[PDB]
RNA sequence: AUGUGGAACGGGGUAUUGUAAGCAGCUGCUGAGAUUAAGCCUUUGUUCCCAAGAUUUG
RNA sequence: GCGAAACCACAGCCUGGGGGGCCAGGCAAAAUCAGCGGCAGUCAAGCGCGACGUUGCUUUCCUAUCAUACCGAAGCAGAAUUCGGUAAGCGUGGGAACUGAUGAAGUGUCGUCGCAAUGGUAAUUCAACUUAGUACGAGAGGAACCGUUGAUUCAGAUCAUUGGUAUUUGCGGCGCCGCGGAGCUAUCAUCUGCCGGAUAACGGCUGAACGCCUCUAAGCCAGAAUCCGUGCCAGAAAGCGACGA
């Protein structure tokens, strides 16, 4: 069930949930393993760490359990068809994978939809 | 104590041979008399420095198991300490760490004195002493570690408290018919025997009243059990159910039983207690019931009835204070290896049609795009068009 | 350098895949083959339904990367016998059949067309004079056994390629006894055996070859294991590419030919995933070694629909047929 | 009333959908979840188990109430097929094109009315009034757009966010003139509509439901009879 | 999981060979070996 | 787990079926266990458990007979305590306190060193007052000045482990 | 499989080649072609694109209509004789669309 | 609480064992050479096995110890099991 | 070292670009034109070629 | 085509032992080319001390496993945890001519076919579904087997789908730009990676020494990520066979 890994750490993304925040300083990837010459990364469907770069000033230089929506990267679906969406945008969740946006705001992956069911009641044109 | 989850202690000598095995397996047990003095110095000091951490490391994991006594609650703390000298156990804690920080001092003592190594066997000779002597201060603390896994027996043996959420705390005479209420009202059962104190140990058993858990605290029949008895009922959110013998069924006199609810009146104010008349199928007792907070309730102890009343009055008065597919699945092909057939579950008209594989696309168009109900008549209009388009 | 199992890294002798080691088979079962040959047409794709319980698809359309085989029915032409002794497994009598073709006579010789064509003439002799000597090299065959093959070479002249000498390979017969086998060939020489016979359709295949020489990395043999056959088409039937669910009649030759390959007129095997060897090397089938339990194996395939575009370039069309509707009507 | 997991978790009603005339259960899961149906209502209405777009978000992504059931727009034909199979001629079955596919997410449905996103389509809206045949309200449950997963509907009762105020609860019960809760699903969990299951005759609630949430349910629901 | 020579993997998977794919081999081999 | 809330709920629930065969027969074969365990031990485990085999055998041996009985650069590298000061004695290898053990009393007590009345190395080494095995050293007796000399060698040991002189 | 169309191109969308964009409005954009997919990268439009069926489309160089055989959001139950007729119905409707448009290239071309 | 299955094939030689503790694992016991046993019917839960040579019989009946042997688990909370008591002549 | 043989072209398919020159009043010719094996395919089309010298070994 | 020079006891295989040569071994076929604890005291085994005791303070290799496999023991219900054992295979505590490519020659010569002495090896861990909210457990928690599906690393191949290059000096536009086939490239893309015995700890059965007993003494079973064979890689260029003329 695997993605494409382009987006290494240490990147900005945004936080496209309706928590307030903006943009978002990449952190830690979970589950990944030891691999050289190829960053750890992440796609459409895992749960990532990051601290908020922009917004609210609560949320920022607070690093909390976060999932990406759009992938800028070639995210080769399953279904054979390659998707190109807009940018990098996600949302953020607890610990215990609690979505902090009340609302969704963008494109999600259907391949993340069904691995986090929290996130997906909160988005309604996923897309 | 209620959440130990700590490690058992062992024999401190035992204690020692793993921890000497640990530096046999950790360090670097070999040294060439040719490698370089400070080189040498570190192959037994950084081994010793690993042995002082080593020793350093089981007793702060015994002493994070040890809990904090004044820490516990009322009931837990004064119930731990009538258990196993809760004071001499914590002089032996006292013991643990203050020697823990004297093996500090004296490890730190022959570090310094290692770095400071001059021979090859005087090294040898140190690497002795640094272990052997803080050995000694293993068999110096050599009763100690007795005490405690008798404790950490205990507080396993020991379950957890109930006080917090709404408890039932019975006690009385001892098996006087009402602990076998009690076993029929939770899911933990206490045996009870005709002997005295049987019920010495507390039995924690969960259970519900009216969409509320109702904890079945369990307490002795009133010396040692019943002293736990009295430190339980001292600190708890809990009401009283004291089974008073009416026939004297549990070999307690009326009288002596109802005086030393007078006497544990002190213990039972600030609480709704129930008066129950154990053994009802088998004077005081009007002096008794002039405190007005008794539920008096007879308990035929004898017939076995009256139970689930007495139930149903003590927790509303603790109220008042307060073949299926899977089964096709399991014989087709078993979980995850079954696959389900949707042909049978259609609404098709031809069954011969439902089983049958249909048609998705064709000629580079999606067969089902242009597939309509009245297609067929559709068709047979579009023959007719095409041939009067032709003529 | 850490797959010391595969140093040292020379490259193979012959340019066929060698088939090294033969399944295990018993006596009550019946006569089968292991092996065969096909060619390297190319590298394609599909798409299909997945009848697989437990895994995340289950009852969906998932894309499979796929390779067609071209391969002719195959021609026996005699036998070679085994016995056993403590130095191995020697070979007593090479028993061939009567004629032959000029191709499989081509594998003899390095310039056939200059010489004089005369090999297995005097062997054809004393083929009509006594078939009671091939009797007696027979009888010491169902005597004094243990292993039976036969012998086998490729309809070239169906496969369109420049290279006119048939490969010859060995079939180990397995099933049946020493005499039923004996008794099979001599049923079956001269004749062809064709390869429907062979697998079912929903059997694997380890299919073996010689890796792609990389103009010393490359020209490697390599015995490829756990490919799953989908699809032995009929070459004659113009139906081999249009699943049931296309009807529609097309040819599992795209447009423009095979790019590197061009046409392809027989019968062919639809593997998955791929194998050592560019396009158009001689390539190898045989059975499996262990009867293996994966379901992947234990499920049916029922295919759904076949991309026939033109690799040569970047096609966007199934058939030309369907092109001309598609498209409007050119200036021819 | 039913206590269980949708496999993973106790979320079973953003896995599996359910109408008044008929179930559908997803595919990709145990059959347990199934028999489960199977059990409950299996022998009163229909209980398919089937995928919605390769997806095991059914319950979230389409809705659908005693006349018809209608899914989003990038449902497969086949399972569209599928589903003209397994539910019956008198159930419509329609496919709805929109920028927003959760049907079951946004809009809520009932036997009388309807709770639809304010950002909802007008040709949506009608063509959802046009297959359910209920009085569609387009507004904002509690203040967001997504109705069905901020609130549960049923027939015989209502489930309404416990963060939405009185008074715009009694606003919202009087539109869908029916009783509404305004409570929580799950033991106290953020989904409303995907923790709690309830049609005409039965309900279905998740694992982590809590013993007075599941009793607040019943009592909206009026499913202790 | 488990090992190339793990007897765990290979001991149940002898008696999972007994059924299973035996007999599907057995009923594929018969339609081959007929003309 | 045990006794507490398990045994006597174990008696209700019984025991193993063979609870007693088993244990008999392991105790029997106990006896012939400890000689291959005895004979295959190699190493320095082997060693470890012959020294318990021979404490064993010890205190067998004195229960045997009791029971008998019943039934019947310049610089210094080495401690110090505390131009002239030629070398260097550092801060951590200067001793004050020794463990002076009384030869009447047999009282093994840390005590601090008054002086040094003699060591027997080398009169620099007196002057500098350097921690040597057999030195005359002075040590207050008050609490018990009185001279002892040093029965444990302190450089090897690290320790000052030195006899009373009186 | 539904086919979709080329964004750019405005050709049929096979499986397995090409790639499907979607953007921030929900509007997913399926390009057949590589040269396609950067027409709509370039964001040429597709009438002015002379490798494109718009710019013929859109220039009465394209056949505009053909309204033969008389002839889906809706699913309905499925017949064995239905499907049948409807599968003959498209070989008479492309051989009436093979002939309408060669006389519409013989107006085109005169 | 779960009881274990037993069913005795080829004579009484395949035994074919399930349900040890409710486990769906097929334990199979094939008896030794020359040893016949079967499900006793005087007493529940007791399997009578003889044969002539009782070193094969006492070895067998020690490999169906040795078959639902329990492991990973406290011995004494988890006590029923497989236990032979009955060991004598078939005369 | 004479064949459904081969070489050089031509034809066709296939694709890449992008509607050719030029004509008339941006449109129609013009989804045209060009290119496509040099490690694309095909060829009943045209022309040409072929009856081989030397060496090694029995 | 012209054409040195340095240098030159004679030289050229490895292991161990007293280096190239010696001793004992492994072996050994031409001819060439490209990379390269102490002190004090009390005892007392025994031969004035005296043991165990008692009283005073102070790249690769190697297992000695850091996880994975398997078990043993423990207040080990379950989970989780501790100790011990096998175990260095693979992962995550220490040590430090070689591989390619031609090549004559016994087999009368050439060619096809397999044979196999030997040389190397391979897979790896992680988590998801039931099987379970079950057994168990007052509750809270929560088994395990089989079956199934995944993910990571490594290895092996593969260039349809996606990407990069233009000496296709190929197409077009204004030396510049758009495209750029093929070929090439890629966890940038894609497919696959297995099994049969024998064993360590350990658990056993039978059964003497020792009339009992005893997992042992002769036998015997089960039993490890363990080893060896299957399979996988190559084929002695002085190992060999059948057939073709």
């Amino acid at each position: 069930y695997r993605m494409t890994l382009g987006l290494p750490v240490q990147a900005i993304m945004n936080c496209a949930d309706n928590s307030g925040a903006k943009n978002l300083y990449i952190v830690s990837v979970f589950g990944t393993g030891a691999r050289l010459n190829r960053l750890p990364a992440a796609s459409c469907g895992d749960m990532v760490l990051a601290t908020v770069k922009k917004g609210k000033p609560d949320l920022r230089k607070k690093i909390m359990p976060a999932i990406v929506v759009r992938q800028r990267k070639a995210w080769r679906r399953k279904d054979g068809v390659y998707l190109y969406f807009e940018d990098n945008a996600g949302v953020i969740v607890n610990p215990k994978g609690e979505m902090k946006g009340s609302a969704i705001t963008g494109p999600v992956a259907k391949e993340c939809a069904d691995l986090w069911p929290r996130i997906a009641s909160n988005a309604g044109t996923v897309v | 104590a209620v959440f130990k989850n700590i490690t058992p202690i062992p024999d401190v000598n035992t204690f020692l041979d793993v921890v000497l095995s640990r530096t046999q397996r950790k360090t670097p047990t070999v040294i060439r008399s040719g490698f370089k003095i400070s080189r040498i110095r570190g192959f037994y000091g950084r081994k010793v420095k690993f042995t002082q951490d080593t020793i350093t490391e089981k007793l702060d994991s015994i002493l994070q198991e040890f809990p904090k006594l004044n820490d516990i609650h009322p009931f837990h703390a004064d119930l731990l300490n009538i258990l196993y000298d809760r004071d001499h156990l914590k002089i032996a804690l006292s013991q643990l760490s203050t020697a823990k920080h004297l093996v500090e001092n004296v490890a730190r003592d022959y570090i310094r004195l290692l770095k400071y190594g001059d021979s090859l066997y005087r090294c040898k000779q140190l690497k002795r002493a640094a272990l052997g002597r803080m050995a000694t201060i293993i068999k110096r603390q050599k009763s100690s570690l007795e005490f405690l896994e008798q404790v950490r027996q205990h507080l396993s043996r020991l379950p957890a408290i109930d006080p917090n959420t709404r408890t039932l705390l019975v006690c009385g005479y001892p098996n006087v018919g009402k602990s076998s209420f009690m076993n029929k009202v939770t899911r933990a059962q206490v045996d009870v025997q005709p002997y005295a104190f049987t019920t010495k140990s507390l039995f924690v058993g969960h259970f519900d009243y009216k969409y509320l858990r109702w904890q079945v605290i369990d307490t002795p029949g009133i010396n040692t059990i019943e002293m736990q008895s009295i430190t339980a009922m001292a600190h708890l959110r809990s009401a009283v159910l004291y089974f008073m013998d009416l026939s004297e069924m549990c070999g307690y006199s009326v009288a002596a039983q109802v005086k030393l609810y007078h006497s544990i009146k002190p213990l039972f104010a600030n609480k709704v207690t129930i008066l129950v008349l154990n053994k009802i199928d088998a004077e005081l007792l009007q002096t008794i019931i002039d405190d007005g907070n008794v539920k008096v309730v007879q308990t035929s102890c004898v017939q076995d009835i009256g139970v689930m009343d007495v139930r149903t009055t003590a927790c509303e008065a603790l109220l008042a204070a307060r073949i299926l597919a899977r089964d096709i699945e399991a014989a087709n092909g078993g979980a995850g290896v079954y696959n389900v057939e949707l042909r049978d579950k259609y609404i098709l008209q031809d069954p011969s049609w439902k089983y049958d594989r249909m048609p998705e696309l064709l000629d580079g168009k999606n067969v089902a795009d242009f597939v309509d109900p009245e297609i067929e008549a559709k068709l047979l209009a579009l023959d007719e068009e095409e041939e009067r388009l032709e003529r | 350098h850490g797959s010391l199992g595969f140093l040292p890294r020379k490259r193979a002798s012959r340019q066929r895949g060698k088939v090294k080691a033969f399944p295990k088979d018993d006596a009550s079962k019946p006569v089968h083959l292991t092996a065969f040959l096909g060619y390297k047409a190319g590298m394609t794709h599909i798409v299909r339904d997945l009848d697989r319980p437990g895994s995340k698809m289950h009852k969906r359309e998932i894309l499979e990367a796929v390779t067609v085989i071209e391969t002719p029915p195959m021609v026996v032409v005699g036998v070679v016998g085994y016995v056993e002794t403590p130095r191995g497994l020697r070979s007593l009598t090479t028993v061939w059949a009567e004629h032959l073709s000029e191709e499989v006579k081509r594998r003899f010789y390095k310039n056939w067309f200059k010489s004089k064509k005369k090999a297995f003439t005097k062997y054809a002799k004393k083929y009509a004079e006594s078939t009671q000597s091939i009797n007696r090299e027979l009888e010491r065959i169902k005597k004094y056994c243990s292993v039976v093959r036969v012998l086998a070479h490729t309809q070239i002249r169906k496969t369109p390629l420049a290279q006119k000498k048939a490969h010859l390979m060995e079939i180990q017969v397995n099933g049946g006894s020493v005499a039923d086998k004996v008794e099979w060939a001599r049923e079956h020489f001269e004749k062809t055996v064709d390869i429907k016979s062979t697998f079912e359709q929903n059997e694997m295949i380890d299919v073996i070859g010689v890796t792609r020489g990389k103009g010393n990395a490359g020209y490697m043999h390599r015995t490829q294991l756990n490919s799953k056959i989908y699809r032995i088409g009929a070459g004659d039937d113009a139906k081999n590419a249009s699943t049931d669910f296309d009807a529609t009649e097309k040819r599992i030759t795209p447009m423009g030919g095979f790019v590197r390959y061009g046409v392809v007129e027989n019968d062919f095997v639809m593997l998955n995933g791929a194998t050592p060897g560019p396009v158009k090397r001689v390539l190898t089938l045989r059975k499996s070694l262990l009867t293996h339990t994966s379901r992947k194996a234990l499920e049916p395939v029922s295919l759904k629909w076949i991309d026939t575009a033109s690799k040569f370039g970047h096609g966007r069309f199934q058939t030309p047929a369907e092109a001309k509707q598609f498209l409007g009507t050119l200036k021819k | 009333a039913l206590r269980a997991q949708f496999e993973n978790s106790n979320e079973i009603g953003v896995f599996s959908n359910l109408t008044n005339s008929y179930a559908l259960v997803a595919l990709g899961g145990s059959e347990n979840f199934y028999s489960v149906f199977e059990a409950e209502l299996g022998d009163v209405v229909p209980v398919v188990h089937t995928t919605i777009g390769g997806t095991r978000i059914i319950g979230r992504l389409t809705c659908g109430n005693r006349k018809g059931l209608l899914v989003p727009s990038s449902t497969t034909d086949n399972e569209l097929q599928h589903l003209r199979n397994s539910l019956p001629d008198p159930v419509k079955i329609q496919r709805v094109d929109e920028r927003l596919s959760a049907l079951g997410n946004i809009v809520a449905c009932n036997d009388y009315v309807a709770l639809v996103h304010p950002d909802i389509e007008r040709e949506t809206e009608e063509i959802i009034a046009d297959v359910l045949d209920v009085e569609v309200f387009r507004q904002t449950v509690a203040g967001n757009v997504l109705t069905g997963s901020y609130c549960a509907l049923s027939n015989q009762g209502a489930l309404v966010h416990p963060r939405t105020s009185i008074q715009e609860q009694d606003e919202l019960s009087s539109l869908l003139q029916v009783p509404l809760v305004a409570g929580t699903i799950n033991r106290g969990s953020d989904v409303i509509g995907a923790g709690l299951v309830v049609n005409d005759w039965c309900a279905f609630a998740g694992l982590d439901t809590t013993a007075t949430e599941l009793a607040v349910c019943e009592s909206i629901f009026k499913l202790q009879d | 999981t488990s090992g190339p020579r793990d007897n765990n993997r290979n001991k149940w998977a002898k008696k999972h060979l007994k059924k299973g794919k035996r007999a599907k081999n057995s009923n594929f081999s018969k339609f081959l070996k007929k003309k | 787990p045990q006794n507490e809330y398990i045994e006597e709920s174990i008696r209700k629930h019984g025991r193993r079926f063979d609870h007693e065969e088993r244990k008999r027969k392991k105790a029997a074969r106990e006896a012939h266990d400890a000689s291959l365990y005895a004979q295959k031990t190699r190493g320095i485990k082997a060693k470890l458990y012959q020294e318990k085999r021979r404490k064993e055998k010890i205190q067998m041996k004195k229960t045997i007979k009791q029971h008998e009985e019943r039934n019947a650069k310049r610089m210094i590298t080495k401690a110090t305590f505390v131009k002239y000061e030629r070398f260097i004695r550092p801060m951590a290898l200067r001793q004050k306190k020794a463990n002076v053990t009384h030869k009447e009393l047999g009282v093994t007590m840390q005590l601090p060193i008054i002086g040094v009345k003699k060591n027997p190395q080398s009169p620099t080494y007196t002057q500098l007052g350097v921690l040597t095995k057999g030195t005359v050293i002075e040590v207050n007796v008050s609490e018990l000045g009185k001279y002892a000399q040093i029965t444990n060698n302190p450089e090897l040991d690290g320790c000052v482990n030195a006899l009373l002189l009186t | 499989m539904r086919v979709h169309t080329c964004y750019f191109c405005s050709g049929p969308v096979y499986p397995g080649h090409g790639i499907m964009f979607v953007r921030n409005d929900s509007k997913v954009f399926r390009f057949c072609r590589s040269k396609c997919h950067k027409n709509f990268k370039m964001k040429r439009n597709p009438r002015k694109v002379a490798w494109t069926k718009a710019y013929r489309k859109a220039h009465g160089k394209e056949m505009v209509y053909d309204t033969a055989l008389a002839v889906r959001n809706v699913p309905v139950r499925y017949d064995r004789n239905v499907i049948a007729t409807t599968l003959n119905a498209m070989k008479r409707v492309s051989q009436v669309h093979a002939k309408r448009e060669r006389l519409f290239y013989k107006k085109r071309l005169a | 609480h779960f009881p274990i299955n037993i069913n005795l094939t080829e004579n009484g030689t395949v035994v074919e064992i399930r349900n040890f503790l409710g486990e769906r694992i097929t334990r199979v016991i094939k008896c030794l050479p020359g040893v016949t046993v079967s499900i006793s019917s005087a007493v529940k839960d007791e399997i009578i096995l003889e044969g002539n040579s009782l070193e094969n019989v006492s070895q067998s009946a020690a490999n169906i110890k040795q078959i639902c042997n329990v492991r990973n688990k406290d011995i004494r909370k988890f006590l029923d099991g497989i236990y032979v008591s009955e060991r004598g002549n078939i005369e």
